[PDB]
RNA sequence: CGGUCUCCUCGACUAGACGUCGCUUGUCCACGGACGAAAUGCAGCUAAGGGAAGUCGGCAAACUGGCCGUGCACCUUUGGAAG
RNA sequence: GAGCAGAUCUUGGUUGUAGUAGCGAGUACUCCACCUGGAGAGGAGUGGCACCCCGCUGUGUGCGGUUGAGGACUGGAGUGGA
RNA sequence: AGAGUGAUCGAAGGAUGCAAAGAACUCCGCGAAGAGGGUUAAAAGUCCCUGAAGCCGCAACAGGAUCGGUGGUGUGCAGUGCUGUAU
RNA sequence: ACCUGUUGUGGUGGAUGUCUUGGCCCAGGUUCUGAGGAAGGACACAGCAGCCUUGCGAUACGUUCGGUGAUACGCAGAUCU
């Protein structure tokens, strides 16, 4: 488990799920030093954690 | 009883690549090297001079470019395999045995697929100007 | 000294349809990656072959059992670019979107 | 069927802890300890088992 | 204690290493060391590198019933050979410790050869495997003790 | 790979809580790798001409298959048979 | 309570079998990066070199975990939430 | 301890040394180990009085087709002891 | 190389020998539990304690007092001549 706690906290704080959370691969260190929901909030505010837009089930067809 | 499997009972094992002698094969033609003749596979009926190598070459072999033999039927082994040809030993006196053979036609169409044409010029004349030919 | 051991850059077309032919559908793309490795090894005479993630993406653009029939690759046999150890060449094989493989023979960069 | 596949339906509890003998022998439905017989004042003990006595003697 | 089954003429010309409860299959380590027995230290290490790289193999002479035939076993007039990876790595560590011991004793290890490499069956550690019809059978690990002596060349 | 109580339950095709695929959620974990990968096997398929000649025995597989329109026999306990 | 070769004898420890049979239901993995004592892989690989450096040579389709980029599965009577 | 829903069933398991003096320090290794070096009368090394048979590894030596066997017999040949031994 | 053997050695193994705070046996004495709460069962209680204890009960591995008379101890920590 490298970033599992951070992914879970980010899923909670973003109201999506860990499979829509994007952790910056070029900031893995600062992400791994998160340790709390407050620091995950800071990371989300800073852009190292993102809520990926829901995939498309287009209805034009 | 006998309480042993015998040599006469069919068992599984190596199939093929055995030494075999296929006897009484008639030679239907001896053609000269294609480098010197360029028309070795032409017969009484053909109007275009052609060599026994078919269209697209012999599959997995290539061009035939040496003195070739036309053995009747099938000979052992795959292509590219070395076949000793000996003078017959189990000699008969049928006409099937002592018969003169003259070849009237040699099928040189493509054996890689289904070849409708015996000659690349025949193929041209049938399928005339195409895009690649008109681009050349 | 050998040119085998010098930095190089080739652009070459691997035909992956010779590789993934008769192969098990669920394993075609894994076999194509392994074949790209073996290809680049035979060519660049290295042991460190590093496939670009975009080249992986391209090889998998059809999923398994849908591997493209050929990929234009760029084999860059590179100096180790940073070490404290010995020379240790390595080759980063990337993908070249070509849209047309016509008369596209092997090329060398800055010949 | 009998074995492996009917061992899965085997939740529930015939017996639970008795408050006299602290043994999981107190039948829940008929509130009777299967070892000491709790509801009645005498302790349950038969001469046909010396070991059972040994395990509770003073 | 510390007792090897090899008497050297001058232990001032030797290098010794021992391994206990090595948690490697014995029957593969035995064949590994039997192949490595008489080789020099350089030949030995190169042989192990090549066995790891699968370029040449380890002949399974005694403990090899069912082993697959190889073209790489012609090196030893045999046909059954394999590439025991964990045992090759463990014997690599063994010989590396023996070479370090040589260096400590003040000895060129590249001049020494392998004299008396050896393996023993250690104490077996049990596990449970679960068989049909409600049976239980053991899984015993069969580990090994290893020992090696390197003796300097005599010219 | 068995069993074990209840609740919520999206989009498209569709009669649909069938079946097939997809957003949300979750997951890539089941010991793996090479070699086109023998024989045999367990599974999926095909097969000319014939069509049960196979076999205790049409076993196994195959044929048919949804819906709409026309229409439907013997026998009947008048209900059916009947898709 | 006094002698073992047996009693499908009792208890314990073992052997061959045998590195064998196997570890084949639930479709599936791949690439880069980081985490390592090591994991793009060597035991003093080899020639100069007298360790630095410059050459040459070998490396098993390659442990584990986690981001990211792809490929797929679950497909609401779920591998989801109680 | 463990097993059984339960009534009940129910094991295996003793010994360092006089004294913990229970292994300092060194090299190598990630580390365990290992190689040294120590304690001690001795490693007797927390598996610790001794350590049998069966089985296994290794080295040396002797042989190796044949129920043409194990075993017996009478010699032989190698290796290996023992006893006696005149002037 | 493999096999068979014989030695030497090293492992696996725990037989043997020697002992024993244990049992078994015989003889003698006592039998002395409880509604003033027994026998048993729980949950607690130690600076570092899980188990065990015919240890103990919120006064909780112990309180008063007597006999003894410098320890106890696996570490520490203040009391003690
Ligand atoms: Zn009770």
């Amino acid at each position: 488990a490298g970033l599992k706690l951070q992914g879970r906290l980010a899923a909670a704080l973003l109201k999506c799920g860990r499979n829509r959370v994007w952790l910056d691969p070029n900031e893995t260190s600062d992400i791994a030093m998160a340790n709390s929901r407050a620091n995950v909030r800071k990371l989300i505010k800073d852009g190292f954690i993102i809520r990926k837009p829901v995939a498309v089930q287009s209805r034009a067809r | 009883h006998p309480a042993r499997v015998g040599y006469t009972v069919p068992r599984a094992g190596q199939n093929g690549f055995h030494h075999r002698v296929e006897a009484n094969k008639k030679i239907y033609k001896i053609g000269k090297s294609a480098l010197v003749d360029k028309a070795n596979a032409r017969c009484e009926t053909d109007l275009t001079d052609k060599t026994i190598t078919p269209l697209g070459g012999f599959v997995r072999y290539g061009i035939v470019r040496e003195d070739y033999l036309l053995i009747k039927g099938s000979v052992p082994g795959p292509i590219k395999r070395v076949m000793t040809i000996r003078k017959a030993l189990r000699i008969k006196t049928n006409k099937a045995f002592t018969e003169e053979v003259q070849v009237k036609f040699i099928d040189t169409s493509s054996k890689f697929g289904h070849g409708k044409f015996q000659t690349r010029e025949e193929k041209r004349k049938f399928m005339g100007p195409t895009k690649k030919s008109a681009l050349r | 000294k050998k040119a085998k051991n010098q930095p190089l850059s080739l652009e070459t077309t691997i035909n992956l349809h010779r590789v993934v032919f008769g192969c098990t559908f669920k394993r075609r793309a894994r076999k194509a990656i392994k074949a790209i490795r073996g290809f680049v090894r035979r060519v660049m005479k290295t042991h460190d072959v590093r496939i670009d993630p975009k080249l992986n993406k391209f090889v998998w653009s059809g999923g398994v059992k849908g591997v493209p029939f050929r990929a234009r690759l760029r084999l860059d046999r590179k100096r180790s670019e940073d070490e404290d150890s010995k020379k240790k060449l390595y080759t980063v094989v990337s993908w070249v979107p070509v849209h047309d493989f016509k008369n596209l023979t092997h090329k060398k960069i800055e010949e | 069927t009998k074995g492996t596949t009917s061992f899965g339906k085997r939740n529930g509890r015939t017996h639970k802890l008795c408050k006299r003998c602290g043994k999981r022998s107190w039948a829940v439905q008929k509130k009777r300890c299967a070892a000491c017989g709790y509801p009645n004042p005498k302790m349950r003990s038969f001469n046909w088992s010396e070991k059972a006595k040994r395990r509770n003697t003073m | 204690k510390a007792k090897y089954s090899y008497t050297p003429k001058a232990e001032a010309k030797c290098a010794k290493a021992r391994g206990t409860d090595l948690r490697v299959h014995f029957k593969n380590t035995r064949e590994t060391v039997k192949t490595l027995h008489g080789m020099t230290v350089k030949k030995a290490f190169a042989y192990l590198r090549d066995v790891l790289a699968r370029k040449r193999c380890i002949p399974f002479r005694r403990y090899g019933t069912g082993c697959g035939r190889t073209p790489q076993a012609k090196e030893f007039k045999h046909t059954r050979g394999r590439w025991p990876v964990k045992s090759v790595e463990y014997v690599q560590n063994l010989l590396k410790n023996a070479v370090a011991n040589a260096n400590t004793k003040g000895l060129d290890p590249n001049a020494m050869f392998i004299s008396h490499i050896q393996a023993n069956r250690a104490q077996q550690q049990r596990r449970r495997t679960y068989r049909a019809h409600g049976r239980i059978n053991p899984y015993m690990s069969n580990p090994c003790h290893l020992e090696v002596v390197l003796v300097t060349k005599e010219e």
